[PDB]
């Protein structure tokens, strides 16, 4: 800011006087400050010691002044003595030296400016040139011993330090000795070339822009745009065409999760404090879970490749039997985890041309489309049912509370924390954090080496801290340069339930044996699935514990909205005596809902936040945006505000475009159509 | 039994049931392969939105030019987006703009913006995002690109004595007047380049894929420019920044109370039959229908009475945009039927290897070929991301202060690509008249509203910048989860910085207290999981808890331990602004306090309390310039012990005040200090020999 | 060093021609870009890289001579704490950090730490001696304001603080002694008697003076009274749907010109070789003149 810094070092009232001079000068911006400095220069010259005997002052100030009274006061001072001009109007007249008094201040060394003034006037006036650097380089008559020179170099070093504060070097330029851009050769034909089509050069365009006035022929073009439009809004009370979505009637989408949730079987042992590294837990469960009774048939039940999984499973069985987690190179690992399976990246240096031999080109297809899954509801209801093993997630402790609202937030953390630890989702998140964490650290500490990383958990059983064992993971010699890389993981899983060729499409199910179960000795199956993770996928799945934040954010917004509308401390009964309508039944849907308590509601909220943490894709993102639009339409239905849409055709094209193969997307679309059925059971904007 | 999570929305508002519908917990989508087809669709789609064929041949550049203003061919599908601007129409919107508030408006704002350019140093050009250095033609931060640019200035002709914006830009225009520029390549061979290639290189804009963008199925390409176009864009952003701050219908800097004042104010001005309908709207293809020729026209009208320097100075960056080049990525790939051998064809050989492409690539390529360079492309009407954002909002206000003359009108609020429009009228066919006139003024000016992503109601039930607003209640901005733990520097700067992040999201956002307590315990959990530190009562036995569990009987008062040193949490929600050490030094043992807080430590030697500050090892996988420049840094920092706080003023010489500084403190410490002739005469000989060695 | 070898390494490291093309013939402004120049581009995942660092065996780059002066190579059961690789900087484990934290020597630094961070200790003292009460559970809402949130008693405007620290620690290259500085010059005259002899680093001294006096102005949503004692506790006092508060309570010298052959006498002998002489003064960044005392 010019004015704010200008009120720091320069005087208060002088801003209006120097600004008044610039109002009498013209369209110039920087020189204001200079004139103010010059005026305070005069304020240091002609203030206190102006020839007090013969009180008519020695310094006749007729330069910084109104441009009316310099000639009159010039004819009032010089009418007694009488002087001669020197081809220029004088700055300060003088009668003690009977001469003029020139005031000029420069930034550079004062030689060149004094020689330019020597070309202008010579030395017939009384030249006073003062430098910010500290050079009294002026005419020979001088001030005797006064403090005007001392305070004026103090003032020019002063204001010079102000120039050195805020970088003001191309700002103290006298107009005679900044407001001109460097007019080049090639830009001036560039600026004239990119002018609009009815214009010749930038000059004619600028003169027309400076001399433009608006007209009332604007509305002729506006209504002339209204005529060739052919557009109508579409209301909702009469043409409520909010139709159900087009679910693809195709092959059912398979079980696509990286791990197994509901079809898992595990083995427990008491956990040791010393035996803690994953190879140590792999060996302790090699003696604990009996692999001597792990006999696999060479013929799979279904699938494609059975022999490589058989020799691979026996090979890793004798590998962990020798208590060393590194597979020797054979054709099984040379075939399964991609070893030598990559494209020969040939740069453009030689092409070794041929008459139509290895005719190369490019081809893209897109994504394959599937149908509605029906196995997902059973895993949803399984996912919110309690399993007797206690805590799964390693959460930290509670800080000590004051007499503040820390009793409230402590109460919410203790109740919500006490409800979320028992669910099977907590077991799955512990599975992902422990297994994906150990595979992540093995992806750092040993590239190029195929390791054997177990799939396990850790939970409290009858108060005693125990651990589990679910599967076997095999790393695929990850060389992760960038965020991608797609290293291959081979998963051997343990199951206690019969397979399914419709759900378990990506599996190569064998039979393992029998499992004793207390309540007789049921069967035992071994599953096989090769897959591929990513480094950024390890970073985002390894940190899947932070799903409590939108869940507890949602519940706490419900409670704080409720008691914010009730204006009374009603929390502990509001957490118990409040219903939530969820889970309509299968046979009927018309106003047939299940009111549950709030703790089961936060169970289902951590379920859907967890399924959002699993299935995060592009189709999920666009589907979530468009379902925000449909929630805005449904909220517009909840108060009958008569909403409207301009085009209901391409909207479903955008929604159905981004619904291809994601089963969570297809499921929430199906439940969204059923939500439109329940909203159609009361409100009138929808279909059947 | 079936189940549907959304059924909670049958009896509640949308202000709380909308964070359920944000999947902000998993991995963002990322790009793969090349970003070539995205730029081909962007440029070919932009020329496909031109609605014209009238071409002007260029005598400067060896490629053709297609005009975009006042060249319309009115197709029947006017609902398709157009790329044409009527200049007298928008100048009439400028006169209609300034006639609403004040008379000396552009003169006063041009005096403020003119008043705050000349006092700007050019080091502000280094305080930016990632830029495109043209020396090795890669993407580098702005300090490196300005370093190589100034190095090219002092390398080709003369030195640099500017230290301003204006003499540096005049130096760039001097470089445009230079016929031959010498810079360094590879081990630093100085090569030369002509006049036309410097023109073709300084107007080159790099295109990559926008990574980590939540909310789109198809990826969108983002573009980063070089260096010699940035400062003029900074000037334009200062001008339009002061314009948008002076206005009252913009939200680029509070975004909440302005809607309260326009709803409460414009509901106080209705008739006995008039009413209000608001429409949530989202402009689609916003970055492909803002031609910089209109920026040249309006910036010639804003500066009609400003200055002579400013009048010529705000007329270069749209001219640089009207002839901008577009990078083509890095090519594509081609493979045989067996899918084993796959050659990589770059953007250079794409012209000769045209016949190895798919149908969509050839449809985007045969419609882009006569505007291609040999390695780049030509564009004169686009405005991609990383460009003028504070200036199209002014076009939003100019569309939102129109007068047509009943007594039916509108107002509203604009954002970068979101707009909330408030219509006041009498009947529904007259609502069709006013809305279709708003589509008329936006379509004639060049703002293409999407018809699928817009709706409206009678009261306040609208969307603005992903904030769904109810009739009474207000939802909050959906917060980023991974912004919580990205400090990663120290055992002390990861938890207290997390308390700063949770504190700032508590103040700025809503962020209910128990949710912040839960996120606090989660970040505490990931902190104890990162550095492998456990509480003493926990039975975790690794290589660091053995020492702590062994020496725990040495500590008398057990809560005097640190969380990074084996203690439990004592910070709380009322203690987020206070670090753990300041809370805990009043309960420490004096052997523990004197033992940990020794500055004689082999880890710290070689904005919180530093007692655990260590440096990890660097990687094992331009290296002389960092050596020489950091010799200048440690040397000049070693001479002047208090110099990183204050700005290093004084540009007459550096080493002269260094030599007089070593003489100054050598004589100062000498004369009633040292007193011995061989040291003073020896250092005198070193200063004289260094001065005679340097000055010659 | 003790300022005896800095001219030696200055003489030896200015044998380059491009150093003379850069120094005193190039760009002094580029030093402001020399401070921020390094090739650390973004570090898009720093905690991921720290998690990779803590998973290795010896990630820490630590000094050698102190830990070989005091520490022990291996612990009581095979815990390795050392390396023999290289300059002279030895890799180490955080078990050596906590072994310093349990079996290291002690240095009395109570008054130093209890005099540097006095603002945050005053935050702890004002937080320790407050009192709360019941809540409200009512609707609340108010616009955003610009509030300075610290109970300082000087209230500078973020410009006299850098200039104050420069005009207390090293007054040579400091800044102007301005017209907004005469009362601040009385403040330096009160504060030259405090910051003269300390064992404190100058960056830490600029940190503590730069924070003990600065009212930090921010753009924050406020409500109720806007007293600055309860404004740094704004995150605790209220949210959106709830509200809780129950708080009831000497060189006055001069220079003249540049010409005469002045005696080579600096500011340390500026008083005893002061009046009645034309004694030169070297001002800081390069502006050196000749001095005449003005009454």
């Amino acid at each position: 800011v010019i004015r704010e810094i200008a009120k720091r070092f320069l005087e208060q009232a002088t801003i209006n006087i120097a600004e008044e001079v610039v109002r009498e000068y013209g369209d110039h911006e920087r020189t204001m400050i200079s004139v103010g400095v010059h005026f305070q220069a005069c304020c240091l010259i002609s203030d206190e010691y102006t020839l007090e005997d013969e009180t008519t002052p020695r310094y006749v100030l007729l330069e910084g002044l109104k441009r009316q009274e310099a000639i009159s006061k010039q004819n009032n001072i010089c009418s007694t003595l009488g002087l001669e001009p020197l081809r220029n109007l004088a700055d300060i007249f003088d009668r003690k030296t009977r001469r003029f008094l020139e005031v000029g201040i420069t930034k550079r060394e004062s030689d060149e400016y004094y020689q330019e003034k020597f070309n202008k006037i010579g030395n017939d006036m009384d030249i006073h040139v003062f430098t910010y650097e500290g050079k009294y380089f002026s005419n020979n008559p001088n001030g005797l011993e006064d403090i005007q020179k001392t305070r004026i170099f103090t003032f020019l070093s002063f204001v010079s330090d102000e120039l050195r504060k805020e970088n003001m070097f191309t700002e103290m330029y006298v107009t005679e000795e900044e407001l001109e851009m460097y007019k080049s050769k090639l830009f001036i034909a560039m600026r004239d070339e990119s002018v609009p089509l009815p214009y010749i050069n930038y000059e004619h365009l600028r003169t027309r822009c400076e001399t433009f006035k608006r007209n009332q022929a604007e509305c002729e073009a506006k209504v002339a745009d209204v005529a060739s439009r052919l557009k109508i809004k579409l209301e909702h009370l009469e043409e409520n065409k909010l139709r159900p979505l087009e679910i693809p009637k195709e092959k059912e989408a398979p079980y696509t999760h990286k791990f197994l949730m509901k079809d898992a079987w595990f083995f427990a042992k008491p956990h040791d404090s010393e035996r803690a590294q994953p190879q140590q837990i792999l060996y302790d469960f090699f003696e604990a879970a009996n692999m001597g009774f792990m006999t696999t048939s060479p013929k799979p039940i279904f699938g494609k490749q059975g022999l490589m999984y058989h020799s691979l499973w026996g090979q890793t069985k004798r590998a962990i039997k020798d208590k060393r987690n590194e597979l020797e190179p054979s054709e099984q690992r040379d075939f399964l985890c991609g070893i030598g399976r990559a494209s020969k990246k040939i740069q453009e240096d030689k092409w070794q041309e041929s008459r139509e031999e290895e005719f190369k080109q490019e081809e893209t297809k897109g994504a394959a489309k599937r149908g509605f899954p029906t196995w997902f509801n059973e895993e949803w209801l399984w996912a919110m049912r309690d399993s007797k093993i206690g805590d799964w997630i390693p959460m930290a402790e509670m800080p000590p509370c004051k007499n503040e609202m820390e009793d409230y937030a402590k109460k919410m953390c203790e109740e919500l924390e006490s409800k979320i630890q028992g669910t099977n989702c907590a077991r799955e998140m512990s599975k992902l954090i422990h297994t994906i964490g150990s595979l992540h650290t093995e992806c750092r500490n040993f590239p190029g080496k195929v390791k054997i990383v177990p799939i396990y958990c850790r939970g409290t059983l009858r108060g005693e801290s125990t651990d589990c064992l679910f599967g076997i993971a095999i790393k695929g010699k990850s060389h992760l340069n960038k965020d991608d890389g797609m290293y291959t993981v081979v998963t051997f899983e343990f199951s206690t339930e019969e397979p399914n060729p419709s759900k378990h499409e990506k599996y190569t199910v064998f039979e393992a044996g029998t499992v004793p179960v207390e309540a007789k000795e049921k069967k035992l199956f071994l599953y096989c699935r090769t897959t591929g993770m990513s480094k950024l996928k390890n970073d985002w799945f390894s940190k899947c514990r932070r799903c409590l934040i939108p869940t507890m954010e949602t519940v706490e917004q419900i409670v704080l909205k409720e008691c914010a509308l009730k204006e009374e401390n009603r929390v502990s009964e509001m957490l118990e005596n409040k219903r939530a309508w969820i889970a309509h039944e299968n046979g009927e849907n018309l106003t047939r809902l299940v009111s549950t308590k709030l703790k089961d509601l936060c169970r289902m909220l951590i379920v859907t936040q967890f399924y959002y943490c699993i299935y995060n894709d592009n189709q999920l993102e666009g589907f979530c945006n468009e379902q925000k639009k449909f929630l805005m339409f449904l909220q517009a239905d909840k108060d009958s505000k008569s909403a409207f849409t301009f085009n209901q055709k391409g909207l479903y094209e955008k929604i159905e475009e981004c619904i291809v193969s994601n089963p969570l997307c297809i499921f929430l679309a199906d439940r969204l159509n059923k939500l439109f059925l329940v909203a159609k059971s009361n409100g009138a904007k929808y279909f059947e | 039994m079936e189940i549907n999570p959304y059924l909670l929305m049958l009896n509640n508002d949308i202000t709380s049931m909308i964070s359920l519908t944000y999947p902000y917990t998993g991995a963002p989508p990322m790009s793969h392969g090349t970003s070539t087809k995205y730029s081909m669709e962007t440029v070919s789609r932009t020329y496909s939105y031109s609605r014209t064929k009238k071409e002007v041949p260029s005598g400067i550049f060896p490629i053709e030019r297609r005009k975009f203003c006042n060249t319309i061919e009115d197709k029947e599908n006017l609902e398709k987006p157009n790329g044409n601007v009527d200049i007298n129409f928008m100048l009439s919107l400028a006169e209609m703009l300034e006639e609403k508030m004040g008379k000396g408006f552009f003169k006063f704002c041009a005096n403020e913006a003119e008043a705050e350019i000349l006092k700007m140093h050019f080091s502000k050009l280094t305080e930016g995002r990632q830029t495109y250095d043209w020396t090795s033609e890669r993407n580098m931060p702005a300090a490196t690109a300005l370093q190589l640019t100034v190095d090219a200035i002092q390398e080709t002709q003369g030195t640099f004595k500017g230290t301003t914006m204006v003499e540096y830009c005049n130096k760039i225009l001097e470089m445009m007047d230079w016929p031959e520029v010498k810079f360094k390549k590879v081990t630093l061979m100085i090569t030369k380049i002509g006049r036309e290639e410097f023109i073709k290189r300084i107007c080159t804009i790099n295109t990559m894929a926008k990574d980590g963008e939540r909310g789109k199925y198809k990826r969108r390409a983002i573009a980063t420019p070089g260096m010699g176009i940035r400062p003029f864009s900074k000037i334009v952003e200062t001008l339009a920044q002061k314009i948008c701050e002076r206005l009252a219908e913009s939200g680029l800097p509070e975004k909440k109370a302005k809607l309260k004042t326009t709803v409460s104010s414009t509901n106080s001005k209705l008739q006995e039959g008039q009413f209000m309908v608001n429409i949530t709207g989202d402009n689609s293809k916003w970055n492909e229908c803002q031609q910089p020729e209109a920026y040249l026209a309006m910036l010639a009208y804003i500066t009609k009475d400003s200055s002579n320097l400013m009048k010529d100075l705000c007329s270069v960056a749209p001219t640089l945009f009207c002839n901008k080049y577009v990078k083509m990525g890095q090519g594509f790939r081609a493979k045989n039927k067996r899918k084993t051998k796959e050659i990589v064809i770059p953007a250079k050989k794409m012209k000769e290897r045209k016949e190895l492409m798919n149908a969509e690539w050839r449809d985007l390529f045969e419609t882009i070929e006569p505007y291609m360079d040999g390695e780049c492309c030509f564009l004169g009407g686009g405005m991609l991301m990383g460009m003028f954002n504070m200036l199209s909002t002014v076009f939003g206000v100019m569309t939102l202060n129109y007068r047509e003359e009943r007594n039916c009108y509108w107002t509203g609020l604009q954002s970068s690509d979101d707009f909330v429009l408030f219509c006041i009228s009498r009947t529904w066919p007259e609502m069709e008249m006013t809305i279709l006139k708003f589509i008329a003024v936006c379509k004639l000016m060049g703002i293409n509203m999407s018809l699928e992503k817009s709706y409206g109601c009678l009261p306040e039930l609208f969307e603005f910048t992903s904030m769904f607003f109810s009739g009474d209640f207000v939802s909050n901005i959906a917060l980023e989860l991974p912004a919580f733990t990205t400090a990663g520097m120290n055992e002390g700067t990861d938890f207290t910085a997390a308390m700063s992040v949770i504190r700032t999201n508590m103040i700025n956002n809503g962020l209910s207290p128990g949710t912040a307590l839960m996120a606090l315990r989660i970040c505490l959990q990931e902190f104890r999981a990162t550095y492998r530190v456990h509480p003493y009562d926990s039975g975790v036995k690794n290589h660091r808890m053995k020492i702590i569990r062994k020496f725990i009987e040495t500590i008398e008062n057990k809560d005097g331990l640190l969380i990074s040193d084996g203690g439990k949490l004592m910070n709380n929600i009322s203690s987020l602004h206070i670090p753990e050490e300041i809370l805990k030094e009043d309960l420490m043992d004096p052997s523990y306090r004197n033992r940990v807080f020794n500055p004689r430590n082999p880890f710290t030697q070689f904005a919180v309390v530093s007692t655990h500050s260590f440096r990890t090892r660097s990687n094992r996988t331009m290296a002389l310039e960092e050596k020489r420049y950091q010799v200048v840094c440690n040397m000049y920092r070693s001479v002047f012990e208090s110099a990183d706080v204050n700005t290093p003023i004084g540009s007459m010489s550096m080493g002269e005040a260094i030599e007089a500084k070593i003489l100054d403190r050598a004589r100062t410490q000498f004369e009633n200090g040292i007193i011995g002739g061989e040291e003073y005469s020896e250092i005198k000989r070193l200063i004289e020999d260094a001065k005679r060695q340097r000055l010659s | 060093s003790l300022l005896l070898t800095l001219a030696k390494e200055y003489a030896n490291l200015t044998k380059d021609k491009k150093s003379c093309k850069l120094l005193s013939q190039g760009t002094v402004s580029s030093y402001t870009t020399f401070k921020k120049w390094t090739t650390s581009r973004k570090e898009k995942n720093p905690s991921l890289r720290m998690r990779w660092a803590m998973g290795s065996k010896f990630p820490i780059m630590a000094n050698r001579e102190i830990l070989e002066e005091a520490g022990i190579p291996e612990q009581w059961e095979g815990i390795d704490l050392w390396s023999k690789k290289d300059l002279g900087m030895v890799l180490a484990s955080p078990a050596a950090i906590t072994y310093w934290n349990f079996c290291g020597p002690g240095v009395d630094n109570s008054s130093v730490i209890k005099d540097v961070y006095k603002a945050k200790f005053m935050k702890k003292e004002r937080w320790r001696e407050t009192l709360w009460g019941p809540m409200n559970f009512e609707l609340v809402g108010k616009q955003r304001r610009v509030v300075e949130t610290q109970p300082v008693e000087i209230k500078l405007n973020q410009k006299e603080i850098k200039e104050l620290t420069m005009w207390v620690l090293f007054e040579d290259e400091a800044n102007l002694a301005s017209k907004f500085i005469q009362e601040n010059f009385s403040l330096v005259l009160s504060l030259r008697e405090l910051y003269k002899g300390k064992a404190v680093n100058k960056d830490v001294a600029a940190f503590m003076i730069a924070h003990q006096f600065s009212p930090e102005k921010r753009f924050l949503p406020t409500f109720g009274p806007i007293r600055p004692e309860r404004m740094e506790l704004l995150h605790c006092l209220g949210g959106d749907f709830w509200k809780i508060e129950a708080v009831t309570a000497v060189e006055g010298f001069q220079v003249c010109e540049y010409d005469p052959r002045a005696p080579l006498i600096p500011r340390r002998d500026l008083r005893l070789i002061g009046f009645g002489k034309k004694v030169r003064v070297f001002v800081g960044q390069g502006q050196e003149k000749t001095l005449v005392r003005t009454s």
